[PDB]
């Protein structure tokens, strides 16, 4: 048993009878004196170092030559100048376990915490060695975290791709299935999860030109795609993850929903393909009022309108689709609909449930398309458009497929740094030129939406750490107070930076002069409401820092008028599963599951205690499943109307919770302007 | 909550020994060195006088002393399969394969040897212990049973499946796998009515049969070893088969709820081979807040 | 010179109750009047408990006391029969024709029944004064059992071969038929050991195990006769079942190598119509043609 | 029950101790007379008929459009002149279940045999008439039988390919493999079966770009080919059909063999995809000396020499490839592989077994390339290029993917007519004709080797049903004599055909002056060796009749030096299953199965005798399974010698034989010339 682990293991010792928490300080510190410093290669200079690194096949020439050494240096010193500590054994052992670079044979360690953020930065900048020492010291001081595609593989040259999460539309055809099939597994290669939207697919039982009866509907597609995501393992690493979508009132969304249970057949059941269901407010109008259902056939709808189902909307157009002779429908029950999506969620956490109308009355990009699916984690909601992927010979009609790049504001490090616009604007400027130097050359319209588009992912982490830290609880009406202006002026800012790049560039995203932001609607509800905080405790929290006010509003709608927006999508608060560890973090904007993490690395047992969790601390320190779902809800609808995109909404369920509860919790989130929720964890 | 899944998986496995023709074993059989056919013939007279055993005494004193229709009716019929199936498949596969007096020499030689009379002989005493409405030694035996069915007998089953997997004697390998398969589940179903006795007892009573268990299995598995090297050194397998001794002896553990005792090892490829929270309806009023 | 027989017989004749559908019995059933259905009910109940015994008690016991590995199987294939197959199969009717409560009412009934209690306490009584290389308490205990087999079994069997025979109920019907099949053999086979028993002893030593034989005939003759009338008075039937069991006491008495009892008589005539590719190694010479 | 097939079933009574076989013609007849003239749609006059047909999509207009209504009377009356008769009912029950035309609901009947027979001439004729007539004596005297695809097809709007056998080169990508599986989705979509070469797919434990143990093998392929076949199974009537083929050698040919073991995993078994093993001449030597053999990993190979393994000769390069450090091999007993083959074989009829030398030792083609797969019915064997398919904004290297069109000559009914020069030389007009129509476009290989190659398939069937009703034993040397002058003849005039196109057109297939053709050394068995019957026997079947000589044969390779050659392959004999029945024969050059065939359609049992089955020739009807495989090998290697592609080779064996026995009857195939083993059918 090594000396850090029965060091973190003293923690659960209860002393005076109270945790050990100042153990895994020692913990650490054992950790690193033990074993990264011996086990950590050491050069003579850092000019040895970088040369052993490019020319063994480690990092890349290319960013490293846009500096002299001297500024690389300078990077450097910048980067240990901070003298940061890991205040954790568990954040020290995640990120050596899982960012380090390591050798070829994975033996010894050649990049520390500094050497990794340094070289991140000097990709960042491309160039520029004051941006570079910028964005060195926002990630020493862990303001901003890139996601763990941009922070694992940036400057390196075996590297994955460093964007992770794509949406693919699917379009009801087999050169549209197979094109489908083969980009799901050329981005499952490089290491990012892939989303299809199967809603334009026809149903189990529709005619294929003439033959009738002849398809086997999404649920064919379903094990393609699940056989495509297993072979397209990831070189046999990390088991390759796909997302399905499909619409409520899609025909086969029964059998969609078969492919989860239990006891599904083997020629039914998928193991590696997470399934969403996208519900329009038609079928929770329709479920409300107990009216019996219709669920419809893709592919009448679209002989009889030329338009996909998907791509209409059903609010006015389900009673056109029920009243024609020529639209083909089975009669469902919403309410067991609802009902079997509950005990789907208890049984196995899936489906994902994204309220489409929540998502598109406010999405500001509607001209472009409506959000149709999420990703696979439930927070990119985005305008699509489906690609016809003709013949060999002839000329593919490229679309727009989702592909945003993630990162994180550390929300205690921001507020105690008292630097929430200038995290915010080094953040976009970073995932600006993640998004500018991905090319994926095996997805066209992942490339043409990732050129067009500009869309970015900003989220936010350690939300229940910063206001456990601060004596906050996190259902509390204050909580939600500190989320609503912490997320206004992130918005704000995120606003504003993308404005000044749309000046900087004079160019804005395609299609944004029929977006929202250049009509102004966009800025409506904060040229109108005051979104400074209510309650004094919270007031004090931003001391120090300017709040836009109305008058601030409005000069931003004047500015975006005047220059544009360079970005169709800034935020969208992703899980941050992995790299909230390495910023002692609370992961996303998630309540804690549990007060003190019980983990197994190898034989040896280990314990995460919440980053800041103490005895003063320990009863703001709520777990999730203690917590009162509705008021979780109401704090993610407090965020959500500050966030462009989606949030990761998990549900945090007790083992006596009915399907009923399930289904309150859903129609709650449904009533309060929820756009996704992501799982159904029960305890 | 087990015995009529139990019944059901164990009457859907019922065989016969005429089912399987034997005859082109000797194939195979002509070609082993006298090594080879002396290491097989003396596991085979090992396994066949083990089960002897367990369906004189083990399963059939098990099925007396068990309270409950359901749980007697499938002990008989585990009893059954011991004596009426699987004694019967074991004296066609020596048939087959040697003539009566080398069979006869065989047993002669196995029922004087040192290390399979010691576990022979430790079993049969704690089923010989068993007393009526004494719910402790029932335990004990069923231990015994248990460690018979899921660890003792695989010490014998990996030569028939070292060669099962390679393509020799196929005919006796799929009999010692029809075998095999019934043992697998007669020791998961004593291992859980050990458990039943064991949850009803003290934690202190516990702790005591806990250590009644992993001195017993001490005991067998130091035996092991030396029975191993006795009839497989000279085949050159001692090394590979230990390690499926203590795989082996990890199940048997797990079986009577026990953690393992052993490290995790890998197992030779040859014989590898070889071998709802609650519905509730929406009731309206829960889509309007 | 007759076990091997009685094994592969045995072996042969195996079965399951689910191989039988029994959904087809439902009108049948629904259409009879109360008092057949609770004497039906109530007969397979008295039926239930004596396979009870004789697959926990009766079988396995005189397993232990008989000698030689073959008989032994034998017997022990039997007792399987007894409570896994037969004692279940009743099971599976009354999960079919009855609701639970029924089902409940009739087998809190056996436990009540004076003459199904007097006629368990009598045969488990003599299994249980079985001792150890006693012969003479192992041939009264195998004169129970043929009793069981032969003749106790007949008052419940006349019932399902009386429907049979007039083709109602006759799914439930060939599920008897085959228990009865099956029962035949066992009254024999376990007769023929009986006889060996008395072979064995003196003119003076027989004289007395005729003796107890006839006593314990004719005191569970009296008691079946009670329980008879107590039954089927319900439903008229009670001189023709007397008629059915006095037949078959006989045919126990002859299984045991004695003479008949009692007079010969003509049975209801309703119950008359009651009744891989072998795998070959290539040589050197298989590649030259 | 149906009064034909009562009086079908009267066969079976036997009468004074025989069979009652003339219950079939008054079978046929009580079948026509009771449901097909009942059930037959009927026109005015065939102008009305035609005019219906082309005006519902049931025709193509455009080849009709080449000639003149007289000139379509005419043809239909040469049709109708010969008054055809099925002579049995099971021919003319399976001509109108599976090949006539039915009306949309599937309710009537709309073509008869002879309005089958005249749109397959009137679209082989392409515009001429008297070439229409020609066919139509042709199809009609049922001396040629075009393939199902084609007589089923031919003709028709709403059809499939009249090409069903398809053969892909899956190269070591993803890319590639997304395109084979995206391409046998399209051709199993068309109807088509699809064989696939995975031996250039690298092992299972090779390196995906520097990262080891990551390739998931051609079993990871294989799974996702079998779902591909699953899903693309045209309304599942006839389901995706599949073959994958793998080189012996291949390191993943024990796991490629374990897909086909009753006892495998769901995780592994793959069902609807047959397989096929590759053994060159090096394999058996290796076996037959009993030493040990290596399986190699393809991609080694490939990082060493720069070719792929199937594409080197392994008699020359396994030394090498043992001696080489750098090529990564494993140790297998090829004894071991052989019983494992036999026992696989035995329980399930798979793999099929190329002997690649015995192939590739009289290939004609091995300049373009050696033959190193079969189809999926195992007789097609053409010379094959592999594909480079590239990312999506590159240009793909596009190879050649075998195809060729299938066509039988009924031997009876040709030695009948004593019309063998004839009846070829019209069947390899219509096959070009077929070739010359098909266009493939999303095959992109396929299409590239049918214009380059113009390969056709002429088969034979009625061999053994030709022999019993001429009192020839199957196994008898007569029968070996007279299938030796029979497919000499053939061949010679398969040649004369494929020249004189060639001389008419101008063009020979591409790259036909490396042929052994162009060289003159294809015909040197034919110039030096005489090929007249051996037997007065076989000499009298022959008479009327012109067999080329030595001076025949030489003058004929004069006249391809001078003209070429048009098809690179044209000769091939294929199962042909159905059509057997509508034409009255004997399946392939195979001898009978069963002396009365019994089946069983819905609830109906019917019987077929075979062809000319009676008492004067019922023994000399011996069934496959009671006659020496030795004797049956002999008999196709016989036949083979004049075939320059494959024949369908099935193995007919009885419970008693042992895996020795097969493996005995596979070397002696080897030993004997057989190319390719089809099935092991066991009775
Ligand atoms: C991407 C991928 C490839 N493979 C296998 C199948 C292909 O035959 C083989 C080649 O993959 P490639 O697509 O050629 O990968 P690569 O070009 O990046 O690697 P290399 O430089 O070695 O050519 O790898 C997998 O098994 N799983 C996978 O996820
Ligand atoms: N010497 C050295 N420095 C390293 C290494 N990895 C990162 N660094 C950082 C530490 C300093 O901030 C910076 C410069 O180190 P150096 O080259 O030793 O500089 P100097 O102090 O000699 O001027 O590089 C490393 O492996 N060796
Ligand atoms: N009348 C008619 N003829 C058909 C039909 N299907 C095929 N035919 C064939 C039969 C003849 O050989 C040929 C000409 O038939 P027709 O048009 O009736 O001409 P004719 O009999 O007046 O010369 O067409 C059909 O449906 N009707
Ligand atoms: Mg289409
Ligand atoms: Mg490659
Ligand atoms: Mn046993
Ligand atoms: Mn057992
Ligand atoms: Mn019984
Ligand atoms: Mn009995």
């Amino acid at each position: 048993v090594p000396k850090w682990i029965q060091l973190n293991n003293e923690i659960m010792i209860q002393k005076d009878g109270k945790f050990q928490f100042d153990k895994d300080k020692e913990a650490v510190h054992s950790y690193f004196v033990d074993y990264i410093n011996q086990n950590t290669v050491f050069f003579h200079n850092l000019k040895e170092k970088l040369d052993y690194l490019v020319e063994n096949q480690y990092y890349e020439e290319e960013f490293l030559s846009l500096y002299s050494f001297e500024d690389i240096k300078e990077v450097f010193k910048t980067a240990y100048a901070k003298k940061f500590r890991f205040p954790s054994f568990m954040s020290a052992f995640k990120f050596y376990n899982d960012y380090a670079l390591k050798t070829n044979d994975k033996k010894k360690i050649l990049e520390r915490y500094e050497d990794r953020i340094s070289i991140v930065a000097l990709f960042f900048a491309n160039g520029d060695t004051e941006k570079a020492k910028e964005y060195v010291n926002l990630m020493i001081n862990q303001e901003y975290q890139p996601s763990t595609p941009t922070f694992l593989n940036a400057g390196r040259k075996r590297r994955g791709e460093l964007v992770s999460c794509f949406l693919l539309e699917v379009n009801d055809s087999l050169n549209d299935i197979s094109r489908a099939i083969d980009i799901s597994m050329q981005l499952s290669k490089l290491g990012g999860g892939v989303s299809l939207n199967l809603s334009k697919l026809r149903a189990k039982g529709e005619a294929i030109k003439d033959v009738e009866n002849a398809t086997k509907g999404v649920v064919g597609v379903m094990k393609l795609l699940d056989n495509a995501f297993r072979y397209a393992d990831q070189m046999g690493q990390r088991q390759g993850s796909g997302a399905a979508y499909l619409n409520i009132f899609h025909r086969d969304i029964n059998d969609f929903l078969d492919t989860k249970k239990i006891s599904a057949d083997e020629d039914v059941r998928v193991k590696t393909l997470s399934i969403g269901v996208v519900i329009p407010d038609k079928f929770v109008e329709l479920a409300r009022e107990d009216k019996a259902a219709y669920v419809f056939y893709p592919h009448t709808i679209y002989k009889e309108y030329g338009q996909h189902m998907d791509e209409m909307d059903m609010n006015e157009m389900y009673d056109k689709f029920v009243d024609n002779p020529r639209v083909k429908k089975e009669k469902i029950n919403p309410r067991k609909l609802l009902e079997k999506l509950a005990m789907l969620r208890s049984e196995s956490g899936y489906p994902y449930i994204m309220f489409q109308d929540n998502v598109n009355k406010v999405h500001a990009n509607n001209h472009i398309s409506k959000v149709k699916f999420s990703n696979l984690c439930s927070e990119v909601l985005q305008a699509s458009q489906v690609s016809s992927y003709t013949d060999y010979d002839e000329e593919d009609e490229i679309g727009l497929d989702i592909s945003c790049n993630l990162g994180s504001l550390n929300i205690l490090n921001v507020m105690e740094h008292k630097s929430i616009e200038k995290t915010v604007k080094l953040a976009t400027d970073s995932l600006t030129h993640v998004s500018e130097t991905t090319d994926i050359r095996n997805a066209p319209a992942v490339r043409r939406a990732n050129k067009a588009m500009k869309s970015i992912g900003l989220g936010a982490m350690n939300l229940h750490g910063y206001l456990a830290q601060n004596g906050i609880a996190y259902e509390s009406p204050e909580a939600r107070d500190f989320a609503n202006t912490f997320f206004m002026m992130v918005n704000f800012y995120s606003i504003q930076r993308s404005a000044e790049i749309a000046k900087e560039k004079g160019e804005t995203f395609d299609q944004y002069e029929g977006s929202t932001y250049a009509t102004g609607e966009y800025f409506d509800k904060y040229v109108s409401t005051d979104f400074s905080p209510k309650y004094e405790k919270i007031a004090n929290l931003f001391e120090g820092m300017h709040i836009p006010t109305t008058e601030d509003w409005k000069k931003l709608k004047a500015f975006v008028a005047e220059h544009g927006m360079y970005h169709s999508y800034r935020l969208c608060i992703a899980p941050t599963g992995s790299i909230s560890y390495v910023q002692s973090s609370t992961a996303s904007v998630m309540p804690i599951m549990e007060r003190i993490e019980e983990r197994t690395y190898g034989n040896s047992k280990t314990y995460y205690p919440m980053p800041g969790l103490a005895s003063n601390n320990w009863f703001f320190y709520k777990e999730a499943y203690d917590m009162d779902m509705f008021k979780v809800v109401d704090m993610i609808a407090t965020i959500q109307q500050h966030i462009d995109q989606g949030i990761s909404f998990t549900l945090f369920l007790k083992d006596t919770m009915t399907t009923r509860d399930l289904n309150r919790i859903d129609l709650y989130a449904h009533h309060r302007g929820i756009k996704t929720i992501y799982y159904a964890r029960t305890k | 909550d087990f015995t009529q899944m139990f019944y059901n998986q164990n009457v859907k496995q019922f065989w016969l020994p005429e089912e399987i023709a034997l005859n082109g074993d000797l194939l195979t059989w002509k070609y082993l060195g006298k090594n080879e056919q002396d290491t097989y013939m003396k596991v085979l007279a090992g396994l066949t006088l083990l089960d002897t055993e367990q369906g004189n005494t083990g399963m059939p004193i098990v099925a007396e002393h068990v309270d409950g229709h359901q749980r007697k009716a499938v002990l008989n019929f585990m009893a059954m399969m011991e004596n009426a199936v699987h004694a019967k498949s074991y004296s066609n596969i020596f048939m087959t394969l040697a003539p009566t007096e080398t069979i006869n020499e065989v047993f002669e030689w196995v029922k004087q040897n040192k290390y399979l009379q010691k576990k022979a002989q430790m079993i049969v005493g704690l089923y010989k212990a068993i007393q009526k409405d004494d719910e402790i030694s029932l335990f004990k035996a069923m231990v015994a049973s248990v460690y018979l069915e899921s660890f003792l007998f695989y010490s014998g089953f990996y030569y028939p499946l070292y060669f099962y997997g390679q393509g020799k004697l196929m005919q006796s390998g799929e009999i010692i796998n029809l075998i095999l398969r019934d043992e697998a589940i007669h020791g998961v179903y004593v291992g859980l009515l050990a458990q039943e006795i064991y949850n009803k007892q003290t934690e202190e009573k516990k702790a005591e049969l806990r250590e009644f268990a992993i001195d017993l299995l001490n005991q067998l598995y130091e035996n092991e070893l030396e029975y191993t090297e006795d009839l497989y050194d000279q085949v050159g397998l001692s090394h590979d088969v230990k390690k499926f001794i203590r795989y082996n002896a990890n199940k048997a553990l797990m079986n009577l709820g026990f953690d393992p005792y052993f490290e995790e090892e890998d197992i030779n490829p040859i014989v590898l081979n070889g071998l709802k929270a609650t519905v509730e309806p929406l009731k309206d009023d829960d889509f309007y807040f």
